[PDB]
């Protein structure tokens, strides 16, 4: 048998996350920008969720980077922006969504390198 | 007394039509009569038109202008200047 | 909006399970303070139990309430059967954690965290 | 090593040392990098 | 209707005529391997890594250059295509040096990665390798040219994007070499971009050298504040340290480029930093103190002054959250003297109408214009990525560009109308023959530089340029939705401050000198203690000790733009926000929090306690300030033009001379870049 | 190239040394600061420049497969020497 | 071809045929059947079918999957039902293996399979402990791996690697105490994925 | 290569600790039996798959061949 | 053999390290050479797996033959570059001979 439940899906009280790391965090939902050092686009297919960056300090003994943020490395992957938004909602995280940036179609033409009267003529190859 | 006026409105929504008409026809005169009063006009898509009046020591009051006509907008601005 | 229930079919039935769990916890505190040789009073133990229930007062999903009770029963089983040790029981009281500042100014002075 | 001696290098320790833990010659770790952020130094002369 | 059908591995796709095979493939999510092809450069077709089989065609075609014909079936994974890639990869690696461990490209190298995905797994090259001598092209780009694969991306970028024909190929055959032939520095405001486009480690960042590997850096997507273009960037950090700055593609702003200042001034974030609150001691020297003590000193002085006795000046890198917090705080002592260092004429509408001080056409609108009139500006150095967008239009749309001002080099030929501000009246009257160019143009664009408005006759210049844009619309020759008038800002914080209602310039402070002055990152030296009463209490809030700090009574260490999530509005009026890459150093704090904390100690607590709440406040003042990445149009140019005529101010006879005339003036323009050792090397390099 | 600071603490080959007011040097009290005395930067500088009779030489660091990846060094410039990017050995084209 | 794993078409056909066999007999519950290129048969079922489908595979004369090799869960946050429940079964009679998969979310119980396989007892406790999936009618559902009083379910993708609390001995209270976790060296996140596609055969339509 | 070696599987009859003890002892004996065959039937050849996109190349190859160095770099990062 | 460090701060050891026991920082040396300014191994994180010496392209980092280096304090097992270079100078005579005997298997 199925019951009827109309309330918003909320699991904040049964996930075990401490209150400070639910209410004070800010999740960022976005498609990672292409690393401009490379032309590959395979790391721009999926949506991501990261959290706000928090303090890192130098360990007195070694100089290592210490942290007290338990979410500093947490990065989730989602197929769509809707899935990422849904996951943030039920976990109680406030979030910002950035719309995916698509490279717009270019009009490429090799023959334009040799134009008779336009500035697109190249001076070298 | 009065320190600043802000008028928020949309560029396209019909609810801001009266505010749009007021600016188009009567803001120039209002600014001539009030040379040194900041009247910040700030358009933003899909916002409810609103009037903000800031007074001395940071006191602020706002009046909604949704669906007002150009005359009602004048009247709403009439109240603020006297206040 | 049809979902499979856990135990309760609505909030009224879920609330009955909550009150049974609260009664079981309330009655077990005097034994826990004695068996575990705690340095807290029975009042403190029961005040802590009441605090833990209260923070979950806003739930309106009977399924969520069901899970909270399920976990509450497991926590009570670990305590009654002495699977927990003294350290586990006292972890509810954060006795070595110096209070974090709450007002804006105190948090502003010490660091960057909101 | 009396029959196949090790290859000699100038930087190889000529004097072996045994485990020095617990003595004043024990190793003490420390960061080998220099300071990263340089603070602004206010002027020495007065001028407010 | 014009679309034609082609097949990618049997999958049908509809494409516009002229689409290349490579572009047809990406429409079904296939990325053909490439080296020489870049979609923002002219097609070259020389690396041959993009060769692909066409079903029923014996010869493979270069996908990047071959236009796709109707009915073609592109076999992106056939045996012939795979063997073509393996062959080309083999030739690319035959002479390539075994450098990956010492090469900075390692880990983010397109040669490494496409070798792994599309090449063989071993070598059969049994000969010795080519070795090439290195070329010195300045202090920013390191060259290890034995790594070069002769893709000519750098040559094409330099000629096409940067408009500098100093790079080329010398020699022939296997010994063909990329360089300048003669010893010569490639110093351009866009030069650092050849590092990104070079697919190998042939061109690398000199400041970045050897410091990090790509897999270990954390990427923070943020905004540049070195100018008012709002270039989108990524801040690479590792173990709490900023390591480099990279472009982030935003087609409507910086497409995928950044200026050399945006790229390389980050090292100034590690020098001359304010890390602790300071107060003057008995001897009149700044000495470190606690936050409690420093704010108590400021709160006491704040509580004893009212009205015009309190003023504030906002600097060039201030964010909107701090701008409104400071405005709210002085308003609660009934002070309205909230000033910016950068002047904007208050004549007529002033900052009443956003359209008076925005780049109304938008940066992307440049590509739609047919005539551009530049007035009293050098966009090459004021807005390098805006100037690059002009050259793109000049190159591809045959854009006609005219300049009134000094005859600076803009990297493209333009019609110089002169430097006298009188030419504006000639154009408006119709006497000047360029007025006939504007009259015919269907989409003219008149751009006035904010740097010209810093003149005393700025109100006259704005009125004169406004009059021209008014006649162009009176001719009715423009579409209607098209906007003609544009202001080009150079300061990141200027547009947000005008939106919030600040007073442009510091004229008000000079008129009524205050007894207490807040310097919020102000380092322009516009107001000094010579302009203030002898006992003026100066509070400096900022991240660098530069010009403002040494004169302050109290120093409050703020956060730099890499250390806070803060709102900036670019010259178009587009609101963007940064993200925290690293936290502020030492005891430094987020700027809007300092003012919020100060307000509580002074018994004037501001009504917001979190970032979200201060941004709710920003929405109450100017709703567009929280519409991130959106460009909200501004209207009512007619109303502004009517008011601009009400008061007549004469034009000064001085010629219009931009503050930055040559590349040497470009590198240092703010506290961060003035503290950068890299920018100092660039300045030394181009002046010597 | 080991030197001491005004405090007498030895400076490392990476230039590290605690300054006068740094409390962290208390860790060395009653013990010692580990410092390696063979500065590689000075040892490599002592190696002589190798004179070769070709425009391009190769270096693998010596020992064949026990050295480093084999690289080819261009010697066209007479202004300076060709330096191996791996081991620091220097080469010069003769006359 | 020495370096390429050889295919086995005989096993691929047999498993495919048995996959159809199972789906014809239990249409009420089977949602998908697939055989991998290395010849593993997966039955995807509606969660209601757990007991009937497992009972059929254990008891039916052409199945006789008498051994439960493993029972585990996978957390996939992008899915509406984030938890995938996986049963790996072994049939000694037919020298064959089969995998049965279903799904659930945080608040939806799954029927305990202890009645079918007694081996399921501890596996379901482990799934409850590590993932927080509740199994209905379990003879004794409680944590099995985590410390007593441990909060959260560590194997969820959104649970941090180092958790939220760490332990130490405190002399003032003379016991082990739990405190919020601070690390002298933060775990260094690596971005290792190449931006170039590796496997065209798995490309997802755009 | 377990299909290429001969050995017996010890089987118990009572399903108790003593029989499982005997099975383990007998499995040790069969392990020696298998080890004897492995030593005699050990073939020559390479020890890891000759596919440098999976198994790293030999160190000598890594230091001479451009492809090998790339693949070594990528497999270890 | 000249005394120049073999390590070129490529960071392949740090990347492969299964325990993240290696921490490296690097910059151009005064003579322009690519060298580390930090090379730490937390010997209490390390699992002594040898992956670092497999990954190294120049035989710079090795696991040597010494197994008798137990200490009285935890801090003594947090090795920095000076300690590791001293270990190389201390043990090179043996390390080189062991590499000589096994490199043809690598
Ligand atoms: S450019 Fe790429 S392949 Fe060439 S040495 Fe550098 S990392 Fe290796
Ligand atoms: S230097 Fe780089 S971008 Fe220029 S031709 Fe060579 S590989 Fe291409
Ligand atoms: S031996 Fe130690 S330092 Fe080297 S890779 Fe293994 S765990 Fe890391
Ligand atoms: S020890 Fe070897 S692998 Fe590690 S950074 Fe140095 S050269 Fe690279
Ligand atoms: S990418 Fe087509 S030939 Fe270079
Ligand atoms: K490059
Ligand atoms: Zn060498």
């Amino acid at each position: 048998q199925l019951i009827t439940v109309d309330e918003k899906l909320d699991i904040t009280t049964i996930t075990g996350v401490p209150e400070e790391h639910i209410k004070t965090r800010k999740a960022r939902i976005f498609v990672p920008a292409r690393n401009n050092m490379q032309s590959g686009v395979n790391n721009t297919k999926k949506w991501k969720m990261e959290f706000d960056t928090r303090e890192r300090w130098e360990n007195p003994l070694m100089g290592w980077a210490s942290t007290a943020d338990p979410l500093s490395n947490l990065v989730l992957t989602f197929s769509t922006k809707e899935d990422a938004v849904a996951f943030a909602e039920k976990n109680g995280w406030s979030y910002d969504v950035e719309e995916r940036k698509v490279p717009k179609p270019k009009s490429k033409s090799y023959g334009a390198n040799f134009s008779w009267n336009k500035r697109t003529r190249v001076s070298t190859k | 007394g009065l320190r600043e006026i802000r008028i928020h409105l949309c560029q396209r929504s019909p609810g801001s039509q009266g505010v749009r008409d007021f600016i188009e026809k009567r803001y120039v005169e209002l600014k001539k009569a009030n040379p040194d009063l900041p009247i910040l006009i700030r358009e933003c898509s899909d916002v409810q038109p609103k009037l903000w009046a800031r007074y001395a020591f940071g006191q602020e009051k706002n009046v909604s202008l949704n669906n007002f006509s150009a005359d009602q907008v004048t009247r709403a601005l009439e109240n603020v200047l006297s206040s | 909006t049809s979902v499979k229930p856990i135990f309760s079919r609505d909030m009224n039935e879920a609330k009955r399970r909550v009150r049974e769990l609260y009664r079981a916890w309330y009655r077990e505190v005097p034994n826990t303070v004695h068996l575990f040789q705690l340095d807290i009073s029975v009042k403190q133990g029961r005040d802590k139990v009441r605090e833990m229930f209260k923070k979950n007062a806003h739930i309106t999903d009977p399924r969520v309430v069901d899970l909270l009770v399920i976990k509450g029963k497991m926590e009570l089983e670990e305590t009654i059967k002495v699977w927990k040790q003294r350290t586990h029981v006292m972890r509810f009281f954060h006795e070595t954690e110096a209070p974090r500042p709450k007002d804006f100014l105190s948090k502003f002075y010490v660091g960057h965290d909101p | 090593p009396t029959v196949k001696p090790p290859t000699a290098r100038k930087f190889i320790w000529t004097n072996h040392k045994f485990n020095l833990s617990g003595t004043p010659q024990q190793y003490v770790p420390y960061s080998t990098t220099r300071k990263k952020i340089q603070e602004w130094v206010p002027p020495s002369t007065p001028y407010k | 209707s014009n679309l034609i059908e082609v097949f990618v591995d049997g999958q049908s796709v509809m494409v516009e005529p002229g689409t290349t095979v490579l572009q047809a493939c990406e429409k079904v999510g296939m990325q053909i391997p490439r080296f020489c092809y870049h979609e923002r450069l002219s097609v070259a077709g020389n690396c041959r890594m993009c060769l692909v089989e066409i079903e029923k065609a014996p010869k493979v075609v270069a996908a990047c250059a071959m236009p796709v014909m109707k009915g073609w079936n592109i076999l992106t994974n056939s045996e012939k295509t795979k063997k073509a890639r393996e062959g080309v990869m083999e030739f690319l690696l035959a002479n390539h040096p075994l450098d990956c461990p010492i090469c900075d490209q390692g880990g983010e190298c397109d040669l490494q990665d496409q070798s792994m995905m599309f090449g063989s797994d071993r070598s059969r090259f049994l000969e010795g390798k080519r070795a090439v001598e290195d070329k010195n092209i300045g202090p920013l780009v390191k060259t290890i040219m034995t790594r070069c694969i002769q893709c000519t991306r750098c040559i094409r970028f330099a000629s096409e994007i940067a408009g500098v024909d100093d790079l080329g190929t010398t020699g022939r055959g296997n010994d063909m070499q990329v360089g300048t032939y003669i010893e010569k520095m490639f110093m351009s405001e866009l030069s650092g971009n050849i590092i990104d486009i070079c697919p190998v480690g042939a061109l690398t960042s000199k400041p970045y050298a050897f410091t990090a590997r790509p897999w270990e850096t954390r990427k923070t997507e943020s905004i540049d504040v070195m100018d008012a273009v709002g270039s989108n960037i990524v801040v690479s950090t590792r173990t709490g340290e900023v390591m480099r700055i990279l472009p982030r593609m935003h087609e409507d702003i910086n497409e995928e480029w950044i200026s050399d200042k945006t790229r390389f001034a980050y090292d100034g974030l590690k020098r001359q930093r304010l890390t602790e609150p300071m107060v003057r001691n008995e001897k009149g020297l700044l000495t470190h103190t606690t936050w409690e003590d420093a704010l108590s000193r400021v709160a006491g002085m704040l509580q004893s002054f009212q009205g015009n006795d309190v003023a504030a000046i906002a600097g060039g890198l201030v964010d909107a959250e701090a701008l409104i917090a400071l405005k709210d705080l002085l308003n609660r002592v009934d002070s309205d003297t909230l000033c910016t260092e950068e002047v904007f004429p208050t004549a007529g509408a002033g900052t009443d109408l956003r359209s008076n001080y925005l780049l109304n056409t938008t940066i992307a609108g440049v590509e739609e214009a047919d005539v551009v009139l530049l007035v009293g500006t050098n966009p090459r150095f004021e807005a390098p990525l805006f100037n690059a967008r002009i050259r793109k239009s000049w190159l591809h749309n045959d854009l006609k560009v005219a300049l009134i001002g000094s005859p600076v080099d803009l990297t493209y030929r333009y019609d110089h109308l002169g430097d006298s501000p009188k030419i504006l009246q000639d154009i408006a009257s119709g006497s000047h023959p360029f007025s006939q160019v504007l009259q015919e143009a269907k989409k003219p664009m008149v751009i006035l530089g904010s740097s010209a408005l810093q003149r005393n006759d700025g109100a006259a210049i704005l009125a004169a340029v406004s009059n021209i844009a008014q006649k162009i619309r009176t001719s009715s020759g423009v579409t209607g939705d098209w906007k003609v008038m544009n202001i080009l800002h150079r300061i990141a914080s200027q547009v947000a401050a005008l939106d919030l209602g600040y007073k442009p310039g510091v004229e008000a402070i000079q008129k009524n000198p205050p007894k207490m002055l807040f310097l919020l990152g102000a380092d322009g030296g516009c107001i000094t203690r010579q302009d203030l009463p002898k006992d003026c209490f100066i509070v400096y809030q900022g991240h660098h000790g530069d010009v403002g700090a040494p004169i302050a009574d109290v120093i409050l260490p703020g956060a730099a733009y890499t250390e806070k999530s803060a709102t900036y509005v670019n010259t178009e009026g587009r609101a963007q926000q940064t993200k925290v890459a690293v936290t502020p150093p030492g005891l430094a704090r987020e700027d809007w929090k300092i003012i919020r904390a100060l307000s509580e100690i002074a018994g004037m607590t501001l009504p917001y306690d979190t970032l979200d709440q201060v941004r709710n406040r920003l929405e109450e003042v100017s709703p567009n300030l929280v519409r991130y990445d959106d460009v909200e149009g501004a209207n009512y140019f007619q109303q502004a033009s009517e008011l601009s005529k009400l008061v007549n101010q004469q034009l000064l006879a001085d010629p219009l001379v931009p503050p930055q005339l040559t590349i040497k003036d470009f590198y240092m323009t703010d506290s961060i870049s003035r503290a950068s050792q890299t920018m100092a090397k660039c300045v030394k390099a181009v002046t010597e | 190239g080991v030197r001491t600071s005004p405090t007498g603490e030895k400076v490392t080959h990476t230039g590290q040394v605690y300054d006068d007011g740094d409390y962290r040097k208390v860790r060395f009290v009653g013990r010692q600061k580990e410092v390696n005395e063979n500065f590689a930067i000075d040892l490599i500088a002592e190696q002589p420049v190798s004179q070769v009779g070709s425009r391009v030489i190769s270096c693998d660091g010596g020992g064949g497969a026990l050295g480093h990846p084999r690289v080819y060094i261009n010697l066209d410039k007479e202004t300076k020497t060709g330096t191996c990017g791996y081991c620091g050995l220097q080469f010069r084209q003769q006359h | 071809r020495p370096t390429v794993r050889p295919r086995n078409d005989v096993a691929h056909k047999q498993l495919s045929a048995f996959g159809e066999y199972v789906a014809e007999i239990l249409p009420k519950y089977v949602q998908q059947v697939q055989v991998s290129c290395f010849n593993e048969l997966e039955i995807c079922i509606h969660p209601d079918g757990v007991i009937p489908v497992l009972t059929f595979l254990r008891d039916h004369s052409n199945a006789q999957f008498k051994s439960l090799a493993d029972l585990t869960a996978v957390d996939i946050p992008t899915r509406q039902n984030r938890f995938e429940i996986v049963y790996n079964l072994l049939s000694l009679r037919f020298n064959s293996r089969i995998r049965v998969k279903t799904y659930t979310d945080e608040l939806t119980p799954i029927e305990s399979s202890v009645p079918v396989y007694k081996a399921a007892n501890w596996y379901e406790r482990e799934i409850w402990d590590m993932f927080g999936v509740f199994f209905a009618n379990h003879p004794d559902l409680r944590r099995i791996l985590t410390d007593y009083g441990f909060e959260g379910h560590p194997f969820r993708k959104d649970f941090p690697l180092s958790g939220y609390v760490e332990l130490r001995y405190d002399d003032e209270v003379k016991r082990v105490v739990a405190e919020p976790v601070e690390l002298a060296q933060e775990f260094r996140k690596f971005d290792l994925n190449s931006p170039w596609e590796a496997f065209p055969a798995y490309r997802q339509p755009p | 290569v377990y299909d290429q070696v001969e050995f017996d599987v010890p089987i118990g009859s009572r399903g108790d600790c003593y029989d499982r003890y005997l099975c383990r002892v007998e499995e040790m004996r069969q392990s020696i039996r298998i080890i004897s065959q492995c030593l005699n039937k050990m073939p020559p050849g390479e020890i890891k798959v000759d596919d440098a996109k999976v198994s790293p190349p030999k160190r000598a190859e890594m230091k001479t061949s451009m492809e090998s160095l790339i693949h070594h770099f990528k497999l270890y990062t | 053999p000249s005394g120049e460090e073999r390590c070129i701060a490529c960071k392949l050891c740090e990347a492969v390290c299964p325990a993240q026991a290696i921490t490296i920082e690097a910059e151009p040396r005064a003579d322009g050479s690519r060298r580390t300014t930090r090379y730490d191994i937390d010997m209490t994180k390390c699992i002594y797996c040898g992956f670092c010496q497999e990954a190294c392209p120049v035989d710079a980092i090795v696991e040597g033959p010494n197994f008798e280096f137990s200490t009285e304090t935890h801090e003594e097992l947090l090795y920095n570059k000076e300690k590791l270079l001293n270990n190389g100078d201390k043990w090179e005579a043996e390390i080189a001979a062991n590499i000589q005997a096994d490199y043809l298997y690598r």
